[PDB]
Order: structure tokens, then sequence, then C-alpha cells
């Protein structure tokens, strides 16, 4: 019909994008986390 | 359906169309009022012609047998 | 019925882990029961 078939495929098209939105946001989460544990980690160079 | 598909485009990313709401208003063809259609139009006798305008018309006299 | 549209926009940028240089200093292995990892350690013998 009309208009209930573009809402479908938006709905479609909504949950597939904040899937891979999702997905970007958990590999930048692994870039902070990694840079949170070397920040944790790392002593400053004055006494090392 | 591609002359419907005017949304979403030709792109599969970074372009679709959609809407949060709608309206809508018609206009309607107003009634009909034709002349002869009317019933005032027994009383009159309706004359075609071209120019009022440029001949006179007086002295319309009718000749009436008794 | 004439709708209002919207357009959204779907070009979000992809960021691969192994693409930046933080993982020079990452080494990434997956292993799908670290949620059921209690306590993980390393073990070093030295001598002198």
């Amino acid at each position: 019909t009309v208009i209930d078939q573009i809402l479908n495929i938006n709905a479609l098209h909504t949950v597939l994008r904040s899937l891979k939105n999702s997905a970007d946001s958990l590999e930048r989460g692994l870039i902070h986390a990694f840079m949170q544990t070397l920040l944790r980690k790392s002593p400053p160079q004055f006494i090392v | 359906f591609d002359n419907l598909r005017i949304y979403f485009g030709d792109d599969p990313s970074r372009y679709n169309i959609s809407f949060e709401a709608l309206l809508g208003i018609y206009c309607n063809k107003i009634e009909w009022i034709n002349f002869f259609t009317t019933p005032i139009a027994v009383a009159a006798n309706v004359i075609r012609f071209n120019d009022v305008s440029r001949m006179t018309l007086g002295k319309v006299l009718f000749f009436i047998q008794l």
C-alpha cells in the first residue's frame, strides 16, 4: 500500500543503523578502556 | 515500484527519507448553477446575439390579432 | 494527506581497532568465556 511500506522500510533501517552505531561505540569503548588502563599503569617520566 | 520509489533514493546508505507527521486539507468543487437548469429560466426567453453595443434595438413592436 | 518529510544521514565513520596505532601497544585475542573468568594470571620464573 501507501505509507505503511515506507514506515516498514524505515523501521528496518532504524534497527540496522542503530546496531551499526552500537558496534562502532563498542570499538571506541575498546579504544578508551585500553587507554584508561595505560594511564592507570604508566608512572611519570621523572620517577622512571 | 520505481515510479513510487522516490523515497530512499538510489543509495544504500546516507540517504533515506521518512516523515514524522502528516497533514491534510483539500478544496472542493463549489456548487452548480446553470441558468437553463434553474427554474427561473422559464420566465425568460434567451436570444443569442453578437453585439448588443454595436447596433441599437428599440421599437420591438408586436402585431396582435384579436 | 501530505507529509512533513525528514531526512536521515547514515555516514558514521568506521574505526577498525587494528587500523589505529594503539594496537601496536595492544595484542587482542578473542576468548568467549572471559565473562566466566574469575582471575587470569601469568607466572614468571626469574633466576639471577
